């Protein structure tokens, strides 16, 4: 099944968690902190070991993280490692901030200019975004040397393209039809 | 991340075997799953303790069926 | 870039390429060291692509490098591949070196739109009695060889071959595809003792290959075929078993992923035939005749796969193991073939008239085969007593011996032209030989002999 | 050494053993209140063995202790089993006492 059907219901239970106990902040920290040990080569090489039982590679990891983890997050890792979930940390880390995010009223954009940044451009249009999402709006600007003149706006399933290049495509399969 | 986290991890003693070797980790209908040769080849001889020999069929992702 | 094996099961291979570098559906692959090459059949997901090995898998391994090739598999095409022996990937499996190829096409291609079919009904004769009487073929024709085990597909496609190919002005392919490998050597021999070799464009892929070989050896010879058809020439295209390519889908399909179907077959069977079928076709640049080889699992006409295989055939040649069990050959059923230029308009009157009436007094005795069991043969109405004598010899008329049967049969073989064909059947209809024994009709060529043969 | 019943379904019992002491293919095994029967069938990993009960499961629950008895069902086997009736597991049925056996022998060979 899709790592997000299985981690759904790990991510919700952090979630239902850090909101009625206000650690909404350390949790985030504590899940990308677990997402980032669990990849390392070592790590990963170590996980997957026949010779160690659920409690001791449970172990091994809170012992990595140590503070990173308050008394809640170390069970957490206890309860995932236990159930032998350990290659799903990534995913449980990612699943956690959507959640976040949809109570926290925000959301990050990823901005794809042509040629040209500046300060003023990045919030004449972070103001019509969040009119429109009814949402704040974290901009994450970036480069896109491919598009001629213009600008692409993803936000979740939303894409707003107004780059030369969608008038481009719009323009080209009308003259060949 | 952290240097401290960067850390513990070269002081976990993490083991290593072989690409020529293995260890079993079931036993049921004359089956057996093992663990870690990376190079096994398909259809090819696999040893065990007291002489008994077994054929590497499946070369799954984690786990090879001889 | 470069992919690394990451699950080898049986004849399937699955491959790991960066999430920027997935090569594309029928990509081909080469291992790294390893002669192997892969073909993606399915992207599951995350850089990973599924293939089928088109070699042995006993010397793959995990972690093993794999190169995209950007492209499809591509066999060599043209007059180079005239007089020479292939495998699926186009390379010679003969001793005669390279081929000097001028030009590589990719297996993998779209059927003819419908405004590029063409319609003819030239008549083609072929030399048989039952198949010019009741299975007229026709040029740019599809014609099917239905049948099951040991019934004589490869003998009645032989003496085809000798009797059109051999005449035949143009090129022709010869695909063998699930066949044995004593009968493509004999093949070879006798093309090459009969000096036809040099017209003549042979693929094999026989039992003893991987099951990705047995898969893909009819696009190969169809894409030579297609070249030459593309050229505005004529083409004969014969395919030894084409149920083989079912059969290669049913033993990897269920290690693809796909839930069976009906009577454990593929998903796909009727799409993944289709997608074959439709390019073996007469378009307006030049004309594809082809005849095929359809193998029946137990004997059973209504299995999926012959049962789907029907409607992509102009004429259906169906061969019955009861009349073989009789040592009656060929053993064509006159009630169960057909043909779509048997229409009084296409050939004539006389010819189809002739024709149903053969079918005609074959059907009344089938009813009376067992009301003659029980009983007796004296409890019939003398109408009934002197039809089943017409019947019993025509079943007889029917058999002609081949000289590509002579090793078997022991007798010369004989060529009977399609107005004798005609002749002798009216008579008999008639009632003009009521006169001869029933064994005068057995294996005697035209009519005549038949009168000589029950003097002796 | 002592393991604990993790799963039952029906007749089929999985028993828990630590990693240094698990029961070979056909080893008997015996739960400690009921002394009830159980003949190892599979291996499954983890310490994690699959048995078949020779008796009833009925009043059987997760948390049992379990003994290995270091070999497969051994039963009276020579002259004494003559005239007697025995079980499955060797014991006699027909109310006459014990079988005066000189030996067993292993029921796998
Ligand atoms: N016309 C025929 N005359 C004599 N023998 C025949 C004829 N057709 C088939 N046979 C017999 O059957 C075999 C060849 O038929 P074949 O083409 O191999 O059948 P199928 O391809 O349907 O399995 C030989 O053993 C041969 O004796
Ligand atoms: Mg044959």
């Amino acid at each position: 099944a899709e790592l997000t059907t299985l981690a759904r219901p790990y991510a919700k239970a952090a979630f239902e968690y850090a909101q009625a106990h206000q650690q909404l902040a350390d949790w985030s920290a504590a899940l990308g902190v677990l997402a980032a040990v669990s990849q390392d080569d070592t790590v990963r090489q170590l996980l997957k070991e026949p010779q160690l039982t659920s409690s001791a590679k449970a172990q091994s990891l809170i012992d990595v993280c140590g503070d990173k983890l308050n008394a809640p997050a170390q069970n957490f890792v206890r309860t995932v490692a236990e159930n032998k979930r350990l290659e799903l940390l990534p995913t449980i880390a990612e699943m956690y901030e959507q959640l976040k995010a949809e109570q926290e009223k925000s959301v990050e954009v990823e901005v794809t200019s042509a040629f040209t940044l500046s300060k003023e451009q990045q919030d004449k249009l972070a103001k019509a975004l969040s009119a429109r999402l009814s949402r704040e709006v974290r901009l994450h600007a970036s480069e896109d040397a491919s598009l001629i003149g213009g600008v692409i706006i993803r936000a979740g399933d939303l894409v707003i393209d107004g780059s030369v290049r969608g008038k481009l495509a719009k323009l080209a399969e009308a003259l060949k039809s | 991340i952290s240097e401290i986290i960067k850390g513990r991890i070269e002081k976990l003693d993490v083991a290593s075997q072989a690409r020529n070797e293995g260890t079993i980790v079931s036993v049921s209908d004359g089956i057996v799953r093992i663990y870690g040769l990376a190079d096994v080849m398909y259809g090819e001889m696999i040893e065990f303790p007291g002489g008994v020999y077994g054929m590497a069929l499946n070369l799954e992702q984690d786990s090879v069926g001889a | 870039s470069s992919g690394r094996i990451v699950q080898i099961i049986g004849a399937v291979i699955d491959v790991e390429f960066p999430r920027d570098a997935v090569p594309s559906i029928y990509e081909a692959l080469k291992v790294q060291g390893v002669e192997t090459t892969l073909e993606v059949q399915q992207q599951l997901g995350d850089g990973v692509v599924r293939s089928i090995a088109m070699g042995s898998t006993e010397g793959l391994k995990r972690g093993l490098n794999v190169d995209s090739t950007g492209a499809a598999i591509s066999v060599p095409v043209g007059k180079a591949t005239l007089g020479r022996i292939m495998d699926v990937l186009g390379n010679p499996i003969d001793e005669a070196g390279p081929i000097g190829e001028e030009e590589r096409w990719g297996i993998h291609r779209e059927a003819p739109s419908y405004a590029d079919q063409a319609g003819g009904n030239e008549l083609l004769e072929t030399g048989i009695k039952v198949i010019d009487l009741v299975c007229p073929f026709a040029k740019g024709g599809k014609v099917g060889l239905f049948g099951g085990a040991g019934v004589g597909k490869t003998v009645n496609m032989m003496e085809l071959i000798r009797n059109i190919a051999i005449e035949h002005s143009g090129y022709s392919v010869f695909a063998g595809v699930g066949e044995r490998t004593r009968e493509g050597n004999d093949f070879y021999h006798e093309m090459k003792d009969s000096n036809v070799l040099d017209k003549v464009a042979l693929v094999y892929g026989q039992m003893n290959e991987p099951p990705g070989n047995r898969l893909r050896v009819a696009l190969t010879g169809l894409t030579m075929a297609e070249k030459f058809r593309d050229e505005g020439r004529d083409v004969l295209l014969f395919i030894d078993n084409i149920y083989r390519y079912t059969l290669a889908g049913t033993e990897v399909s269920a290690l693809l992923g796909r839930m069976p179907s009906a009577v454990g077959y593929q998903p796909t069977l009727a799409e993944e035939m289709g997608v074959l079928q439709e390019r073996i076709t007469s378009t307006k640049k030049g004309s594809i005749t082809s005849i095929q080889a359809v193998y029946v699992p137990a004997d059973d006409l209504t299995d999926p796969s012959p049962a789907t295989t029907f409607a992509h055939l102009d004429a259906t040649v169906v061969l019955s193991r009861d009349i073989a069990s009789l040592g009656i050959y060929p053993a064509v059923d006159p009630l169960d073939s057909t043909s779509r230029q048997l229409d009084p308009l296409v050939i004539g009157q006389d010819h189809y008239d002739t024709a149903r009436g053969v079918q005609y007094v074959l059907q009344r005795y089938k009813e009376l085969k067992d009301i003659i069991a029980i009983l007796g043969m004296d409890e019939l109405s003398e109408a009934d007593k002197l039809l089943v004598a017409r019947a019993r010899k025509i079943q007889r008329f029917l058999s002609q011996p081949f000289f590509v049967a002579e090793v078997f049969t022991g007798s010369p073989g004989k060529y009977v032209s399609l107005k004798d064909t005609i002749a002798g059947f009216k008579g008999i209809l008639n009632g003009d030989y009521d006169h001869l024994p029933e064994q005068a009709f057995y294996m005697v060529g035209g009519i005549e002999e038949a009168v000589e043969k029950a003097k002796k």
